[PDB]
């Protein structure tokens, strides 16, 4: 249910078990778990300036 | 014939909190006197079909 | 089989420090490195808690205390002799109550119209031929009946040995009842220590919250109670055991998440100058 836009790529943190979404200090989206393949890929920003 | 399966609460001495259930069925005290619990005169039956 | 017990010495309250204890997660987010600044229901620094013991000199604490904002209990114990609780607004058969006891095999919380005893309480047997602790007591309720709520765990077993010496385990609990809402928060911690609470930091984390919608004004704690060939209304032994109560009140607190987004620090933002 969350959308958003970017580039998708590896990487790696660890969550609490009941925790499932990971903020930023500018309280964006940082960090998600992957429901189907169940690891801790994450997003970075697409655009360039 | 009528269906009387169905009930309500007329009466009661403050209103509920959010998502709260009460079932309690004391008589209600509509003067000053005490119903001591029985009904009569002022003192009514909480629930209603 | 409610009955009411005879021997019981008479002892004075005491009271207690609250050092900085009693601050639970406010959120289920994942933040890291972080300080925010909140407000909230929390248990004010250095306050002022109630202190009840169970030992054998005749002391056995069980009373009714009152539920105004949601409350703070610790327990220091070596062997398990709190039980659980009971939490309602009258504690008879006109109110619905809830119900939380671990009776030696199963966890079990029930939101029922309960009628309550006067003096409810848990026992254990202790035999001298197989040395075995054993539970054979549940004087809890009377009746129960239109109940709506009922949960219970997997089964399990655990120990009731009288171990002797100090206090080897304290657990911290926060209730709070919002929305319909009965919402526990729990913390566990080994000691090695006696006669009070050890001051330091707490990190409760949610337990659980429970949708039963009801309304919580008073509660009373469920202990366990000892029988043997040492020693009806009288020949009962007390165990070992301390529990201290404390209120919640409305104050603004400053939390602080590390890296592995966990609290480590707080500020009371009421307490002196320099905060
Ligand atoms: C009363 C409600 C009650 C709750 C909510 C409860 C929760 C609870 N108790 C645990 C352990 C335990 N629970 C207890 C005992 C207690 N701990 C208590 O909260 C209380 C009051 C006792 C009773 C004296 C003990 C001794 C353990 C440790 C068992 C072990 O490590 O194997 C655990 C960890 C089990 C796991 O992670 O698989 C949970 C979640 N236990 C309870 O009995
Ligand atoms: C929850 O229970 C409490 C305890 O009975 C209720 O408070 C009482 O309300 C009546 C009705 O006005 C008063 O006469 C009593 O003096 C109150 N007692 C206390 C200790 O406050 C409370 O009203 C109940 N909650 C709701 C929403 O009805
Ligand atoms: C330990 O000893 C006690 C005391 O005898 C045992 O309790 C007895 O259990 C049997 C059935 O198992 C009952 O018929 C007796 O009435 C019980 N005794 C009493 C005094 O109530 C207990 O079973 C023993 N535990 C073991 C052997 O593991
Ligand atoms: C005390 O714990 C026992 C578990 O030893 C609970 O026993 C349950 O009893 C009911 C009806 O007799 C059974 O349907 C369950 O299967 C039992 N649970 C088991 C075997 O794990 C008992 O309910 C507990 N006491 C209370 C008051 O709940
Ligand atoms: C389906 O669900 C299972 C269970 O979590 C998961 O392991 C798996 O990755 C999911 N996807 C597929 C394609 O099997
Ligand atoms: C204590 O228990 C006895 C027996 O269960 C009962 O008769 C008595 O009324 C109780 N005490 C009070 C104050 O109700
Ligand atoms: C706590 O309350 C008791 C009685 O209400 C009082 O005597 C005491 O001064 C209070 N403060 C402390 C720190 O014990
Ligand atoms: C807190 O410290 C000790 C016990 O830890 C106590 O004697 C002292 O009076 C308390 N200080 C307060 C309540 O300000
Ligand atoms: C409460 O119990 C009484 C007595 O059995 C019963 O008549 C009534 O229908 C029950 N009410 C509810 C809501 O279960
Ligand atoms: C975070 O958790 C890891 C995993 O055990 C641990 O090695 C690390 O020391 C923790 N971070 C801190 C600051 O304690």
């Amino acid at each position: 249910g969350l959308t958003g836009t970017g580039v998708l790529t590896e990487s790696n943190k660890k969550f609490l078990p009941f925790q499932q979404f990971g903020r930023d200090i500018a309280d964006t989206t940082d960090a998600v778990r992957d429901p189907q393949t169940l690891e801790i890929l994450d997003i970075t920003p697409c655009s360039f300036g | 014939g009528g269906n009387y399966n169905y009930l309500y609460r007329l009466f009661r001495k403050s209103n509920l909190k959010p998502f709260e259930r009460d079932i309690s069925t004391e008589i209600y005290q509509a003067g000053s006197t005490p119903c001591n619990g029985v009904e009569g005169f002022n003192c009514y039956f909480p629930l209603q079909s | 089989q409610c009955v009411n017990l005879t021997t019981r010495t008479q002892l004075p309250p005491a009271y207690t420090n609250s050092s900085t204890r009693g601050v639970y997660y406010p959120d289920k987010v994942f933040r890291s490195s972080v300080l925010h600044l909140t407000q909230d229901l929390f248990l004010p620094f250095f306050s002022n808690v109630t202190w009840f013991h169970a030992i054998h000199i005749k002391r056995f604490d069980n009373p009714v205390l009152p539920f105004n904002d949601g409350v703070y209990f610790a327990s220091t114990e070596k062997s398990n002799i709190i039980r659980g609780w009971i939490f309602g607004t009258t504690l008879d058969s006109k109110t619905q109550s809830l119900l939380i006891v671990n009776n030696a095999t199963n966890v079990v919380i029930k939101v029922c119209e309960f009628q309550f005893c006067n003096d409810p309480f848990l026992g254990v047997y202790y035999h001298r031929n197989n040395k075995s602790w054993m539970e054979s007591e549940f004087r809890v309720y009377s009746s129960a009946n239109n109940c709506t709520f009922e949960y219970v765990s997997q089964p399990f077993l655990m120990d009731l040995e009288g171990k002797q010496g100090n206090f080897k385990n304290l657990r911290e609990f926060v209730f709070k009842n919002i929305d319909g809402y009965f919402k526990i928060y729990s913390k566990h911690t080994p000691i090695n220590l006696v006669r009070d609470l050890p001051p330091g930091f707490s990190a409760l984390e949610p337990l659980v919250d429970l949708p039963i919608g009801i309304n919580i004004t008073r509660f009373q704690t469920l202990l366990a109670l000892h029988r043997s060939y040492l020693t009806s209304s009288s020949g009962w032994t007390a165990g070992a055991a301390a529990y201290y109560v404390g209120y919640l009140q409305p104050r603004t607190f400053l939390l602080k998440y590390n890296e592995n987004g966990t609290i480590t620090d707080a500020v009371d933002c009421s307490l002196d100058p320099l905060s």
